[PDB]
């Protein structure tokens, strides 16, 4: 009870969904990243007719058009702006398009004399309204009548004329300029298959299919880990690597034609006598030594080799069949693939149950902690060349780090791969066949001496086992596109030495080597997950450094990591720890933004002040000026209290005095009447009314500042005195200056000009994008009979 | 002295980069720099002096940015480049030429000329960077 | 010349910048202009005349392209770019020294090899960058 | 040699141009390039000066990285990143002066002292980056 309360306390703080199985279809449901097409121009802005009004005030007979925010929703105040901004940038990053193919956009021209197109359907109702109006230019009607789309076939060219405010066009214009498709062929699909699968000669890669020069394509993003999560992320790296594990199992082929498990226990039963001893555990000798534990161990160690994940190993010291199986997976596996305690118990257990004795060598009193290993002593305190060479290869016998096609790959011993080092094994095991055992006593010695000898009269079968697994392992490793990084995980997978023992006796002589559609799945999972790694890790770079860039303070990088770490599909947030959290925040933070997000954001920040004084719900200020100032002749509203700018008052933040809450500065000045300009994305009234200016209602609405300390609810009122107004008579038929003792600071919309607007978009006529391009590639594998590993000879020679 | 620097290096690298069929990529922080000093000095009245026969001069800034969306520069963005150019550069030099023709005994490594007093100002320490000469 | 000169700048700034062990951030836009020269200059055939005793030098490109994934630049990396790079830098000197040995009363501004004359097309106006000399 | 002049490099880029009020798309790439050689060097105890006058230097590095959340660099940034860049020049003038004074009979083309001997290892050629001296 105790263990699984600790075991379970250990856990919690893991982020790995608790049926691990689970994790493969969560790992196999990460597709490629959607690829994102433009159904129409993306645009911020729209022409609309407004009235205007003469100097005097009088609404004039035509009207004009000026740009005006399709969807005008900024809210109030400066930080909630800027929050407004940042939510444009992550709309535009969602919906930014991969390509674009402008003729899908194309639409009939209603003006056009000679079949003219243009892009998008906005563009041939504004063409279709500046023609039909009558204050239009001659020439700009003609050219509008005259102008024409170039579709240039053989060159795969289209130019449309477009209709754009210039932000917009800016938008459209990046995204023309930029896509993310590339041209696809032959010779990049190839080159996409792994380079030592293609040097393979089991396996036989044919190119069945033509490609058109039309293939287009968009590349993953295979970058190698900028987060080095393999470096102080407990908890992630053993999710990680939990899930590579779970994959690697799903990947990795189920051994043929084992021999018979009724044959081999009868045999294993016949030659230990363990009837005839006195071990208190008769029956439990020879549990678990069936095909099913011979076909999970292979899984587990070729799976736990290549997601690199720890491994403990579980035996029953008196099994010493176990230890005897336990030799040549250490002899095998390299002995840094499992944990430290797991790997020094199993050498001691071999120390000082068969070794040892069988050389009347003193039980090896061994302190943990030790730097060396008990086998690492043994080899140094054992003189037999066969046991102390067999003790030193599985000493020496750690991966070799290596870098393929920019991988890292934890590659083994070139005698492993060729199974000679089990001859080595089978000497050594030999010699412990021959010893005497000083004082042991002989009916035990001769169980543990015939269990020597029915692993040693299995050469050729171990080394075809050992050769198998080998090769096994390089070709699924061919398939990994992420750096095999080694690294002692927090929990390990358990590996039952009976589950070895059972792989050690029942291991035949029928090959099996990954199907070319396993290879190819397990490729395509692994880049999936690796460019969702990096596309993820983008987005969240992407989000945080516009957010500091924005000066979005109370903006919690928590969610943005927390969106990530879910959007990674495999990690389950609730047990990350949060110091791993925020040294995650911390290395995000510490990474450059890749450049097409950079990109957008630079267009969206030099365009946000643009944007916000287009908008008609917000102002960008308010002046309070205790002297009357005449209100300004404006042709977009006749008499208006605006203000071209705040130069000659003292400006005051009104986004700092909502955080600091100190109103000692503001309240002195509106007691005082001290001229004054407040700052900040403000809401307006728009009074028209000639009796308010006149009754001065302006000035009235700043005294709920300094009675609430608050500044969310400052409503400045801007007149809008023109010919419109009920009382404009007021001003008509009366001898005086319209004045007011405030102003807003706000903007005038910009007018509509044909000649800036009209642009030529320029795409490809039309190309196919694929995704699955491993589809492309005929592959075959000659019979397992003829299968033959790195040195050319067969993997299997027992026959 | 670091703002008149300042505009004076990003004025020739944008002369020296700013250049037909070049990769934005090789103009990007270059262009951002640009924009950010269009951004600083634009609303403001600057005036050169009538010290000797200098002329006095009056500036204006209200140029609009310049584009950031092309994957190659194209005569039109040189030319558009080029017109903004052209007067900043001779803003500068005109602002350099009042600077140098002035002397003061109490602080004369302080700025003399109202042009550079004015761009002194924290207003305008947006538009420092690279100090390499 | 701008464009023999943009040659010489990339080629240059690949000799300096580089180097193994760098971030590949220190040379991104270095190496989005080298695989751009790369790109226009690849499948084209040059001549480098035989005037005096200059020998006569045929200069073909078929190159791939630098690679774009790394975090720092490595041996590897830095190899592949050296052949490309001693391959351009020797392609650049020799129509430097043919451009040099060359004279016309005519139109003595313009190119006067045939090398010159075809990197002075409008196909090759991509390759065009910074020029600072 | 390579690695004591990228420190070098990168140093005088670092005052030339983190400076107040500079766009932080003008030193991006150029933080990123002071926060590898901080990183590099975090952790390493060297020892200049043990010939002549010389006096026996000291140098650790414990130093923090510079932020990369700003769009423009204010006065902290600024004072945080000129001590580290105090420290790391003192420490480069005094490893190059060390350099300086010694020489060999046999291997003179190679490092003499043990700061560069140090420099030369494989965990510093991160700190290596444009060498266009």
């Amino acid at each position: 009870h105790q263990k699984e309360v600790q075991y379970e306390i250990l856990q919690k703080t893991i982020p790995t969904f608790e049926p691990k199985e689970s994790i493969l279809k969560k790992l196999e449901d990460i597709k490629p990243e959607q690829v994102k097409k433009q159904t129409k121009l993306f645009r911020i802005f729209e022409p609309r007719q407004l009235p205007v009004y003469r100097a005097n005030g009088e609404k004039e007979l035509r009207n004009r058009w000026y740009w005006k925010l399709k969807r005008d929703t900024l809210p109030d105040g400066d930080y909630d702006v800027r929050e407004y901004f940042l939510n444009l940038y992550d709309q535009v990053l969602t919906e930014m398009p991969d390509y674009l193919l402008l003729k899908d956009m194309a639409v009939e021209n209603k003006n056009s004399r000679d079949a003219g197109k243009v892009v998008d359907s906005e563009t041939a109702a504004i063409c279709d309204a500046i023609f039909q109006d009558e204050e239009t230019e001659g020439v700009v009607r003609r050219f509008i009548a005259e102008m024409r789309q170039r579709v240039q076939a053989d060159r795969n060219v289209v130019n449309y004329p477009s209709i754009l405010h210039p932000i917009d066009h800016a938008f459209n214009e990046y995204f023309l300029q930029h896509q993310l498709v590339e041209p696809l062929n032959n010779d990049i699909i190839f080159n996409y298959i792994p380079e030592r699968i293609r040097n393979d000669v089991n396996y036989i890669l044919n190119m069945d299919r033509n490609l058109p020069s039309t293939a287009r394509y968009i590349r993953p993003n295979l970058l190698q880990d900028r987060l080095n999560l393999h470096d102080n992320f407990e908890s992630l790296w053993d999710t990680i690597t939990t899930s590579n594990y779970i994959l690697a199992r799903s990947v990795v082929p189920d051994l043929k034609e084992l021999v018979s498990t009724e044959a081999q226990i009868q045999k294993m039963s016949q030659d230990l006598q363990l009837e005839a001893l006195t071990i208190q555990s008769e029956t439990q000798f020879l549990t678990g030594i069936n095909s099913q534990a011979a076909n999970d161990c292979f899984k587990t160690l070729i799976a736990a080799m290549l997601s690199q994940r720890t491994m403990s190993l579980d035996f029953v010291t008196t099994n010493y069949m176990s230890l005897i199986s336990g030799m040549w997976l250490l002899t095998v596996v390299p002995n840094d693939m499992f944990i430290r305690e797991s790997l020094v118990a199993c050498q001691l257990a071999i120390i000082n149950t068969i070794i040892y004795p069988a050389f009347g060598m003193q039980r090896m009193h061994y302190r943990n902690g030790d730097p060396q290993t008990p086998f690492q002593i043994a080899e140094q305190q054992i003189q037999n060349f066969q046991v102390a060479n067999w003790l030193h290869f599985v000493n020496n016998n750690q991966f070799r780090q290596v870098v393929i096609d920019g991988v890292l790959n934890q590659v083994l011993n070139d005698n492993i791969r060729n199974g000679h080092v089990v001859n080595q094994l089978m000497e050594a095991l030999m010699q412990l066949s021959r010893q005497q055992f000083p004082t042991m006593p002989v009916d035990y010695k001769r169980s543990i001496q015939r269990g020597i000898l029915l692993l040693s009269n299995r050469l050729g079968q171990l080394v075809d086992l050992t050769r198998l697994l080998a090769y096994n392992y390089e070709t699924l490793m061919a398939c990994i596109t992420m750096n095999m990084q080694h690294v002692q995980t927090l929990t390990t997978e358990k590996l039952q030495l009976t589950s070895v023992t059972s792989l050690c006796m029942l291991i035949g002589n029928a090959t099996v080597i990954p199907s070319p559609q396993t290879l190819f799945h397990y490729y395509n999972v692994n880049v999936n997950f690796h460019s969702n790694y990096n596309e993820r890790i983008n987005d969240a770079v992407a989000i945080i450094t516009a957010a500091n860039r924005l000066n979005l303070y109370q903006k919690k990088m928590k969610s943005i990591v927390e969106d990530f770490l879910k959007r990674l599909q495999i990690f389950d947030i609730s047990r990350v720890p949060d110091d791993q959290m925020y040294r995650l925040r911390d290395r995000l933070r510490l990474l450059p933004v890749e450049i097409r997000r950079l990109d957008i954001f630079n267009l969206i920040l030099m365009n946000m002040e643009q944007i916000e004084r287009a908008s008609d719900k917000i102002a960008q200020g308010v002046i309070i000026a205790y002297r009357d100032m005449q209100l300004e002749r404006d042709e977009m509203y006749g008499y208006v209290n605006i203000a071209r700018n705040l130069d000659g008052f003292q400006q005051i933040n009104l986004e700092e005095l909502m955080r600091t809450g100190d109103y000692a500065q503001i309240t002195n000045m509106l007691l005082n009447n001290q001229p004054v300009a407040l700052v900040g994305a403000l809401p307006f009234i728009t009074d028209s009314s000639v009796i308010s200016l006149v009754a001065k209602l302006d000035a009235t609405v700043f005294a709920q500042i300094v009675k609430l300390r608050k500044v969310d609810t400052l409503k400045p009122i801007l007149y809008k005195i023109n010919s419109d107004s009920n009382d404009f008579y007021l001003v008509a038929n009366y001898d005086w200056v319209p004045t007011s003792t405030t102003k807003v600071y706000k903007q005038i919309p910009q007018q509509f000009d044909f000649r800036a607007s009209m642009h030529m978009l320029t795409s490809n006529l039309t190309f196919t994008v694929y995704s699955d391009l491993l589809a492309f590639v005929s592959a075959d594998t000659v019979e397992p009979i003829n299968a033959v590993a790195f040195d050319n000879m067969r993997i299997m020679n027992e026959l | 002295m670091d703002v008149l620097y300042s505009l004076s290096k990003t004025l020739k690298d944008a002369r020296d980069k700013i250049v037909e069929g070049t990769l934005y990529s090789n103009v990007s922080d270059l262009i951002q720099q640009f924009n950010q000093m269009i951004i600083t000095m634009n609303g403001n009245e600057f005036q050169t002096g009538g010290i000797g026969n200098l002329p006095i001069r009056n500036w204006n800034f209200d140029f609009g940015l310049l584009g950031t969306t092309l994957l190659n520069l194209d005569a039109n963005y040189v030319e558009t480049a080029r017109n903004t150019i052209d007067y900043f550069v001779d803003f500068v030099d005109n602002v350099c030429m009042d600077e140098m023709v002035r002397e003061s005994q109490r602080n004369g490594i302080a700025p003399q000329s109202d042009s550079l007093r004015k761009l002194s100002g924290i207003k305008f320490k947006r538009i420092n960077f690279d100090n390499s000469s």
